[PDB]
């Protein structure tokens, strides 16, 4: 339910203000360690898979943003990635604070978006190999190429 | 800074000036997306206030525009004078290059506003059209009559109570118009129009003519024949059902006559244009420009040579139609400018015709200017007469040919310029002295050069990008989208049909016409349709000035003036 | 004869679709964006599924041919032909019924079908079935 | 076919029989007279607002001319130089709508604009749209020439039947509904 | 209190919410989930708003205007670029999964969701994933139910339970497969379940009735109009296109149905549209029928009523206040018959007198919510008029609200009210005969015959006052249930007495006046309201005369010889043979009506009079304020054969050309001069709507949107000269675009709800002063009644205890919802959902009939042995037999009328 730390955060005491100033939270302090073998992408659509369908159906933006954050983290897994997707998953977790949703499970839940966003940037940008590609032709009307 | 941005104008020199003259007070600043500073004035006070406007340092010289306007209905009034009418004066200073608008308050029970001709003599038939189209009198007014409804009339069209459709039409009254007809020849009244020998010499409209044998001595003509209404049906249409109706003010316009409305629409929505919507719109615009400047020069050499005068131009008119044909539907009235840039993108195929078009025409200037130095006899017969300079192309309005003719180097596309005129390089060119029938055509053969040299311009270098705004009120969406994309369906949906929703404010957009300087002036009460829309057209004012200069003329004359200026009566009616 | 570019508003039609049928689907989209006001229609629906139009009436005496409603349909039924060689003896046999606009075939937009981006349940297209549509994931369904 | 007979906008016509269905004489020489009428029209190209560029660039005194094209938009201060100009002409005369503007209202609406010339005096033939291409005011010199070429009206004011007849032409679009109907294919508008 | 928005002070309510309090100042804030008679809830985030609390601040923090009260000192921003933004990506998250179907939809141009999307500015598409899709339900003929186009925006549920008290549709789903709907398939048995469709602000729940027929919003010629099924009255916005009317809208009006109909109301406009009705005037001459004109029609109508030596003109609680008032002047005022029996007329006669009379104030259909305590006294409320059945649960749900009131939390959050709440409910006691569907919320329901509940409510009003005349016999259990009653009644701030004359006797209301005055006379604030049973008959009383039997005598006898009846069926006020035979006997019959009846055979003249739909006219509310209800279409405009003329103007030009020998077409407000100078009852009528010579700004009010499509294309299928659009000299409205419906007008009718860029039904908000309260600029209709001084006396007739006999069955009337209204019924849309004719027996009858359910019973009524099944009622007594009232072959007069030979067919 927190959010990622690197292994430089490792020597701040586990406390609620010491991890408060490191952009994190202690929660319920039972930590979990991610190791190189691991792909970062498969574990937070896997974290965005647990909280998209362990949410409830109340409020708008957990609603529709935690499955749109899967759809995404699904196709930087499956190097589907499109231009696009960084910077939505980045507007998705600001615009799922605190405070814009009904409850707290939806800033729980993008935390672990905002940590592998901010620190394991490069496995995301990596995971983008396909251009934009949203619509398709109708061979009779002239699409509207912006440039 | 946007130029849609809602402006105030409080830093201009004119409202410091009018601020150290009539006080802090007597005047009230509106802001408006119109880039023009609107200042309302009281009724006292109007001419005082346009005196003084007259005699300042670079004064405000000419009267560009002046109407009415029913305020009854008008829900977003914020920061407004509290008036049932409003009459707009829009005025120009071409030595400032500025331009100012004077709305004069009015209520209901007391429509009375002192008169503006004796300040500006092209205000005599803007006040009987607001007398027309309004309920609006002026005190001090010689001959407020009707002029563009019949005398016979009931109510006045433009109020906002007046319901605008075509009545039962009953035979009766067109067999007691046809009987009026019948006897306005023989028993004239000379005292109704303000006027020897009377006759009625019959666009297409009738001129009452006083002779004094065979010499003019008065002559008031009659217009209102082709009053389709198009500023009651701008409060009836959308902003997205006008375009057609915008179209359909002059004929040889077309394109050029849509876009100061859609400039307008964007304004008051707030679109940005990119730059390949600015190209193709002065592409287009040069066309139907180079199209009516080809009709009026055939049209003015045929009358002496007569040898190949209407085949030689029918093939560049034709073929310039089939070129708006393949970029657009029909080949006159494009309808083709939408809000936020245009109704579909150009094919494949539309550099092959304009590379053809563009070799294949310099060869003609070089005959046309050729055919318009053989004939000496028309040079020398047509120079002598009725050739007015540089005051009373001023004060009449005269905003075509004419006003570049005697000198006054004014064009709207290099001194406020619209739709990207600054990308393109031609040199505007300018008469001297007089107004001339030769310097007018002349002038308008070196425009045929230059809008021949903007075309080059535009298909040398062309912009790859969009051919619409990507702003949320460009209505229509794009196609592809509103075909497979949900949100551009729910634009395209509530935009085609309810109509584009419109924040309320005032725009203006003046551009230079085909045959001077078209205006309009949009009114949005924050509805889907236009609260009012005001169609400033050149030729009204080229034709509101011919008895100031057949006044002692023979007919033979007026008719050669008649054929020597470029007024449409369909353009002067709406 | 003469030429006429493809993008000419001549005499207007309705279309059909690749699969066969009536693409249009009878809403009012076009009727409202007349200028004019020169379209009437009615909407009926079929007893599985897709609307179409009961009838549809346009009045050409009155039509200028400027081209809104084509550019107003989402499903780019109603087309301007090139053709033009039009003109009666009556006008009141210049109104256009539903059998004198209906084409048997596609016309400047050929391949493009509504109903396959649309969400309503058709004969022959079951709920799920459209364009980027997913199938209908049941409530009582197992899956958490 | 059925024929219609105006005899002496508000006068009645009722649906009878044409003479010639029952003097082979007369069945020829009315024969050559509508021919006569047929190949020989003048037209009387009304000035009015818009459509004359398309008069205009389609190739005339009045009373002369046994065919009438009102063009343009008809108005209230218009609609009696319409009807004047229309009784100066002798009969027969025949009419062409050209535009919208003509057939009917014509995109106007408006108190200032008279829905159509139908509302004064009688049309013959109609040409719809905003401006007619010069090929449709040929070819609807077509239409009125074959429907010229079939009428039944009266060689001489002493002997004969005073009323003149009217075709009951089949409709154009009706005629021509197999050839616009079985139309599959066209132009994709992304071209030229 | 006062708030900041955009930089800018503005003087709000301060116990409000500030959604409401900013939609109040005529500010644009998007919303989905917040309904102004609902409530707020958190289940969009579309409200948005960044607040401050300081007055300069940086940062500050986007909260939810429907969360946020509207206190002193908040500064808020709206168009700044966060929370502009953030609105951009809650629309852009409900068009995530949201099918492609627009012009395919039923909503379309009345769409709240389109609104909000085009509002917020989003139209570029940025999500390429695969979407989300539901299946379908079958919510009855009513209905039409499509799960794709939801945003979860949970107002369906939230009316639907809390609200309408529903207990069928609900939430089933989860996270993203979030489901609203009924488990299984089937109608939804609710009496509030059309208001689902202005509810929802996408197309899931639609109008299936203008579902078939369909045309768009833009397309409908509005009016507002009356709804003339039952007696509430409440004001309907009837919109009609090609000649048909086509969807009725609920019209805002806040003193009487804000914001919801009920099904009746809203689905029973199928009649209007029948193909049986009379368009002409059709005179039988020997044995065939001819058509004619008006004119010849009036002509040879007042040449036989001229040799006729005495016409009986026979009204009908159906029509309208100037039709009645026209027959009443084209026969003799000495002659002028009310279409109702006699113990009908007995009760509606007392009705009007305790309304009028009784000293005691008439509540509206808003303020009864505001009550603290209700005693229903033998009216199936929830049946005969159900709107007043619905702001009973409000007022039974206000209880839960002062009591969350009381803990200092917000009134505008219905979560924590209900929450607080938990099943606290104000004291609700219903007497009928069996049972209802308020006895989920009712504290008692008393089953029990009509005489029984009069006992019931004479020992009420003893307990409370010991003046009332005391009754014996009483149980000691049921002595303890009054002393409840009582007690509950007595610690009653604002109590409510509901009583009608749809019980069947005269001393149910009696016993209801009689608990009112003891309420009054100790110091309460006792309201009490009567339905009434048709919509305009509390004005037929007002205006009075004799009853239909005292007509038939004189038909019979034959002291008459011509006999004009104005839109009566005639069958259910009175026997069908006794009626059969009076007409027949009648030399001249006329009838003025606009549907088919069974008296048009035999019928010497039949006169096409015009609906509701397509006449003006006034009627008088159950609570006693007259409303006035103006024309939808021409129906000249198409078949121009036809005239459907008002009944007023028939009989008014036939009393004309019966006294001048002219034909006078009058002018609307000419009748109600009429009747403000002829009866001094009915002189307040003329304060509800102006003079047709009203005209705001100089012009007229629009039946039609401003986007009014295919006018010269719509009548071009027989002819493409347009007409002349249709001169309305009665109305101050103009039949075409070009009138006003300005929000900021200066009137107090509104035609329909549209503002640029509001389309919805939740455009009415712009309509008002306060958002969910009154309409700005007052309300239609005036109150035309007032609270006596003086009251009336106890009812010392105290009915006897109903005792049973085996040779004589007492029929206990049911009134179906969609089965008790003729007009109802005839629809065709509601032949589907009403039940069959039925019977009911106890199961103590039915084991001495020796009958079990479903088995034909046949029953003797007027010498026809009709048979019917039979249903075993649990809630009835012995000795009485259920019928439901206003059936076909049923008349509403057998309630409280007796029955015999009840044999097994
Ligand atoms: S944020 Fe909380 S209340 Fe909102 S949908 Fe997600 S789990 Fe439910
Ligand atoms: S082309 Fe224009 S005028 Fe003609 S039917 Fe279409 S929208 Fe109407
Ligand atoms: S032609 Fe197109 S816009 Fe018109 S009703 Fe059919 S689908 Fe709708
Ligand atoms: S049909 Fe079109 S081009 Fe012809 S007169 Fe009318 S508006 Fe002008
Ligand atoms: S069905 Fe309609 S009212 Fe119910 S949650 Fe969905 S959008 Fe809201
Ligand atoms: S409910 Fe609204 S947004 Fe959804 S398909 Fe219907 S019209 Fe479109
Ligand atoms: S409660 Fe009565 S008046 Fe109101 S909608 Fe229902 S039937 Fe009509
Ligand atoms: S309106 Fe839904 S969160 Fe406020
Ligand atoms: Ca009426």
């Amino acid at each position: 339910g927190t959010d990622f730390l690197t292994e430089a955060h490792l020597d701040l005491p586990m406390e609620f203000e010491s991890i408060g100033k490191a952009g994190s939270r202690l929660g319920t302090a039972l930590a979990m360690a991610v190791d190189h073998e691991i792909n970062m992408v498969s574990l937070v659509r896997n974290l965005e898979e647990f909280f998209a369908r362990e949410s409830c159906g109340w409020c708008t933006p957990c609603r529709d943003g935690l499955p749109w954050s899967v759809k995404i983290l699904r196709a930087l897994e499956r190097g589907e990635g499109q231009p696009g997707d960084i910077e939505t998953l980045e507007q998705l977790c600001r615009f799922l604070g605190p405070g814009k949703t009904f409850c707290a499970h939806a800033p729980g839940a993008v935390e672990p978006l905002q940590s592998a966003i901010k620190y394991f940037r490069e496995e995301f940008e990596a995971g983008i190999k396909q251009p934009f590609s949203n619509t398709h032709l109708i061979n009779g009307i002239q699409p509207n190429l912006l440039k | 800074e946007p130029a849609w941005q809602t402006r105030d104008h409080l830093d201009d020199p004119v409202i410091g000036e009018l601020r150290n003259r009539f006080g802090p007070d007597a005047f009230t600043v509106q802001a408006t997306r119109t880039g023009v500073p609107v200042v309302w004035i009281k009724r006292e006070q109007l001419l005082e206030v346009g005196d003084f406007l007259k005699k300042l340092p670079k004064p405000y010289v000419m009267l560009f525009d002046l109407h009415g306007m029913d305020e009854r209905l008008r829900t977003h009034r914020e920061g407004l004078p509290a008036a049932d009418f409003s009459v707009f004066y829009h005025l120009i200073s071409i030595d400032r290059n500025r331009d100012i608008m004077l709305k004069v308050a009015l209520a209901e029970n007391d429509l009375h506003v002192p008169t503006f001709t004796k300040l500006f003599p092209n205000a005599n038939w803007y006040e009987r059209e607001t007398w027309d189209l309004f309920g609006i009198t002026f005190d001090g007014h010689p001959n407020l009559r009707r002029i563009m409804m019949p005398q016979t009339w009931k109510g006045h069209p433009l109020r906002k109570d007046y319901p605008a459709r075509a009545t039962e039409f009953s035979p009766f009254e067109l067999t007691k118009a046809k009987q009026d007809l019948e006897m306005e020849a023989l028993t004239f009244k000379p005292e109704e129009w303000g006027m020897f020998m009377f006759l009625n010499l019959g666009g297409a409209f009738r001129i009452v003519l006083q002779l004094d044998g065979e010499e003019i001595v008065d002559c008031v003509p009659d217009i209102g024949y082709h009053h389709r209404g198009a500023e009651k049906m701008g409060e009836r249409q959308s902003w997205h059902s006008y375009i057609p109706y915008t179209d359909r003010i002059e004929y040889l316009g077309g394109c050029v006559n849509e876009m100061p409305y859609v400039l307008a629409v964007e304004k008051l929505a707030g679109i940005t244009v990119p730059d390949r919507v600015n190209v193709i719109r002065v592409m287009l615009s040069e066309l139907f420009r180079i199209n009516s400047h080809l009709l009026y020069i055939s049209t003015f050499i045929q009358d002496v040579g007569a040898m190949t005068p209407v085949f030689f131009a029918f093939t560049d008119r034709q073929k310039i139609y089939d070129l708006v044909e393949a970029i657009t539907g029909f080949r006159m009235h494009p309808a083709w400018f939408r809000i936020g840039g245009v109704a579909h993108d150009l094919p494949r195929g539309w550099d092959r015709l304009l590379r053809e078009f563009l070799d294949w025409m310099p060869k003609r200037l070089a005959s046309y200017e050729k055919a318009a130095l053989q004939n000496t006899i028309l040079k020398g017969r047509s120079q002598g007469v009725a050739a007015y300079g540089a005051k009373e192309a001023l004060e009449w309005g005269t905003t075509g040919a004419g006003l570049r003719a005697t000198g006054i180097d004014f064009d709207v596309r290099k001194a406020r310029p619209y739709s990207g005129y600054e990308n393109f390089d031609f040199e505007i060119p300018v008469g001297g002295g007089v107004s001339d029938c030769y310097t007018r055509v002349m002038l308008k053969v070196e425009e045929l050069r230059q809008s021949l040299r903007i075309l080059e311009q535009c298909l040398n270098n062309m912009p790859e990008g969009p051919f619409k705004a990507d702003h949320p009120l460009t209505t229509p969406p794009p196609k592809e989208r509103t075909l497979q994309h949900i949100e551009t369906l729910i634009t395209h949906f509530l935009q085609v049909s309810w109509g584009p929703v419109m924040p309320a404010n005032e725009s203006f957009q003046m551009i230079e016409a085909t045959k001077g300087i078209n205006s309009y002036y949009l009114t949005s009460d924050g509805s889907t349709m236009s609260y009012r829309t005001r169609i400033r057209t050149p030729s009204y004012a080229h034709l509101q000035q011919i008895p100031a200069a057949i006044r002692g003329s023979l007919v033979s004359d007026l008719i050669v003036y008649l054929g020597s200026i470029d007024f449409v009566m369909s353009d002067v009616d709406r | 004869p003469v030429y006429l570019p493809p993008r000419y508003r001549g005499r207007i039609v309705l279309t059909r679709d690749p699969d066969g049928e009536e693409r249009c689907v009878a809403c009012n989209l076009c009727a409202v964006a007349c200028p004019v006001g020169c379209i009437s229609l009615q909407k009926a629906e079929t007893k599985d599924g897709r609307w179409y139009p009961e009838f549809f009436r346009i009045n050409f005496s009155r039509c200028i041919f400027c081209g809104l409603c084509e550019e107003a349909c989402p499903t780019t039924a109603i087309q301007l032909t090139p053709d033009f060689e039009m003109g009666e003896y009556k006008r009141q046999d210049l109104v256009y019924e539903k059998e004198d606009l209906l084409i048997s075939g596609p016309g400047k937009y050929p391949e493009y079908n509504f109903y396959r981006m649309a969400g309503m349940a058709i004969d022959g297209k079951d709920k799920g079935e459209a364009e980027n549509e997913a199938k209908p994931i049941d409530v009582k369904s197992l899956l958490p | 076919m059925d024929y219609t007979l105006t005899r002496i906008p508000l006068q009645k016509q009722e649906i009878v029989t044409d003479p010639l269905e029952q003097n082979v004489f007369m069945g020829k020489l009315n024969d050559m007279v509508n021919w006569g009428r047929k190949n020989s029209i003048w037209p009387y190209n009304f000035g009015l607002s818009c459509c004359y560029v398309e008069m205009v660039t389609s190739f005339a005194s009045p009373r002369q001319a046994d065919l009438m094209v009102v063009a343009g938009t008809c108005f209230t201060k218009m609609a009696p130089v319409i009807q004047r100009l229309y009784d100066q002409m002798l009969e027969p005369k025949w009419v062409i709508s050209m535009g919208a503007c003509a057939n009917s209202g014509g995109m106007y609406d408006i108190y200032s604009v008279v829905q159509g010339v139908d509302k004064f005096i009688p049309v013959d033939v109609y040409i719809p749209g905003c401006p007619p291409r010069p090929e449709a005011y040929m070819q609807a010199l077509m239409l009125l020439q074959e429907s010229i070429g079939k009428e039944r009206r009266p060689l001489s004011w002493v002997v004969g039947d005073q009323g003149v007849y009217r075709a009951n032409m089949q409709s154009e679009r009706e005629r021509k509904r197999g050839e616009r109907i079985a139309v599959t294919n066209l132009r994709t508008p992304d071209e030229i | 209190a006062t708030i900041h928005v955009d930089g800018k002070e503005y003087e709000v309510n301060g116990a409000d919410n500030l959604l409401e309090a900013c939609l109040s100042l005529g500010l644009d804030i998007p919303y989905f989930c917040w309904h102004p008679a609902l409530g707020s809830v958190g289940a969009c985030r579309q409200c948005a708003v960044k607040q401050y609390q300081n007055a300069e601040d940086t940062r500050g923090r986007l909260v939810m205007s429907c969360m946020t009260p509207a206190s002193d000192g908040t500064f808020i921003s709206i168009d700044d670029e966060e929370a502009k933004q953030f609105r951009e990506s809650v629309v852009e998250w409900l068009m995530t999964n949201h099918p492609h179907d627009c012009p395919v939809c039923e909503e379309g141009g009345n769409c709240h969701l389109q609104d909000m999307t085009v509002m917020t500015g989003h139209s570029f598409r940025r999500y390429r994933f695969t979407k989300r899709t539901h299946r379908n339900q079958d919510l009855g003929p009513f209905i039409s139910h499509e799960m794709n186009r939801c945003i979860a925006c949970y107002r369906c549920v939230r009316y639907y339970k809390d609200y309408a008290g529903g207990t069928d549709l609900g939430v089933y789903g989860a996270h993203d497969n979030v489901y609203f709907g009924r488990p299984e398939d089937g109608t939804l048995e609710s009496e509030f379940s059309g208001n689902l469709v202005e509810i929802c602000p996408t197309g899931v729940f639609t109008d299936k009735t203008h579902s078939e027929r369909y045309n768009r919003k833009w397309d409908m010629q509005f009016a507002p109009s009356i709804c003339q099924q039952c007696s509430i009255g409440c004001n309907i916005s009837p919109g009609e296109r090609y000649g048909e009317l086509r969807r009725i809208e609920n019209r805002y009006n806040g003193t009487v149905n804000h914001y919801f109909l009920c099904d009746r109301g809203r689905f029973g406009y199928g009649y209007v549209n029948l193909k049986d009705r009379p368009r002409q005037p059709v005179q039988r001459r020997g044995d065939d029928f001819i058509t004619l004109n008006a004119e010849q029609a009036m002509q040879g109508a007042a040449d036989i009523l001229r040799q006729s030596k005495k016409v009986i003109g026979i009204g009908s609680p159906r029509a309208s206040v100037e039709s009645n008032f026209a027959l009443r002047e084209l026969v003799g005022e000495e002659n002028f018959y009310t279409g109702i029996a006699h113990g009908e007329q007995e009760r509606l006669q007392l009705a009007l007198k305790v309304l009028r009379e009784g000293g005691i104030y008439t509540p509206a259909l808003r303020e009864i919510e505001s009550y603290d305590a209700v005693l229903v006294l033998g009216e199936d409320v929830t049946q005969t008029g159900a709107r007043v059945a619905l702001a009973v649960r409000q007022a039974v749900k206000g209880k839960a609200r002062e009591m969350a009131a009381a803990q200092k939390v917000a009134d505008w959050q219905i979560a924590a009210i209900l929450n607080i709440g938990q099943r606290a409910k104000h004291p609700l006691f219903v007497t009928n005969v069996d049972d209802t569907r308020l006895d989920d919320i009712a504290a008692w329901t008393y089953r029990a015959p009509v005489e029984d509940q009069a006992r019931l409510g004479f020992a009420i009003a003893h307990a409370l006052d010991n003046s009332a005349p005391a009754v014996d016999g009483i149980e000691p259990e049921l002595q303890s249930k009054i002393d409840v009653i009582v007690q509950a009644l007595a610690g009653a701030k604002k109590p409510l007495i509901i009583s009608g004359t749809n019980a069947g006797s005269l001393e149910v209301i009696q016993a209801a006046a009689n608990v009112a005055k003891a309420l009054k006379g100790r110091g309460a604030d006792v309201g009490i309201t009567m339905i009434a049973r048709s919509v305009n008959s509390m004005g037929l009383g007002i205006m009075g005369g004799g009853s239909l039997e005292e007509a038939l005598t004189e038909l019979e006898t034959g002291r008459a010889d011509a006999v004009v009846v104005l839109e009566n069926d005639l069958h259910r006020h009175a026997s069908a043979t006794r009626v059969n035979a009076a007409l027949a006997k009648a030399p001249l019959v006329m009838v003025v009506d606009h549907q088919r009846t069974a008296i048009m055979e035999n019928a010497h003249l039949v006169l096409s009079a015009a609906s509701f739909a397509e006449s003006d006219g006034t009627v008088i509310n159950n609570e006693g304020r007259a409303q006035r209800f103006f024309q939808v279409y021409d129906p000249a405009y198409y078949d121009s054969k036809t005239v459907m003329l008002e009944s007023w103007r028939w009989l008014h030009s036939l009393h004309s050309t019966l006294l001048s020998r002219e034909v006078d077409w009058t002018q609307l407000d000419h009748v109600i001069d009429a009747v403000v100078a002829k009866i001094p009852e009915l002189a307040g009528i003329k304060d509800a709507a102006p003079d047709a010579t009203f005209r705001i700004r100089g012009q007229k009010l629009a039946r039609e949107p401003h986007r009014y499509s295919g006018r010269t294309a719509m009548r071009a299928n027989i002819s493409v000269h347009e007409p002349r659009q249709p001169q309305d000299i009665d109305t101050m409205f103009t039949f075409s675009m070009e009138g006003n419906n300005q929000p900021t007008a200066h009137r107090s009718q509104v035609p329909f709800a549209w503002a640029p860029g509001w389309n919805s039904p939740q455009a009415w908000n712009k309509f008002q002063d306060e958002v969910g309260g009154k309409l700005r600029f007052g309300d239609p209709g005036v109150r035309l009644f007032e609270t006596s001084e003086n009251g009336l006396d106890y009812f010392t007739s105290v009915p006897a205890r109903f005792q049973p006999q085996d040779g004589k069955w007492r029929i206990a009337p049911y009134y179906h919802l969609f089965g008790s209204d003729e007009l109802s019924q005839r629809a065709p849309v509601f032949q589907s959902r009403m039940p069959q004719p039925y019977i009911k027996l106890n199961p103590a009858d039915a084991a001495k009939l020796g009958v079990n359910a479903g088995t034909r019973v046949s029953f003797s009524y007027d010498g026809n042995t009709v048979t019917l099944p039979v249903e075993i009622a649990e809630g009835l007594t012995a000795g009485q037999v259920g019928l439901p009232m206003g059936m076909s072959g049923i008349a509403p007069v057998l309630a409280g009328a007796h029955l015999e030979d009840l044999k097994e067919a």
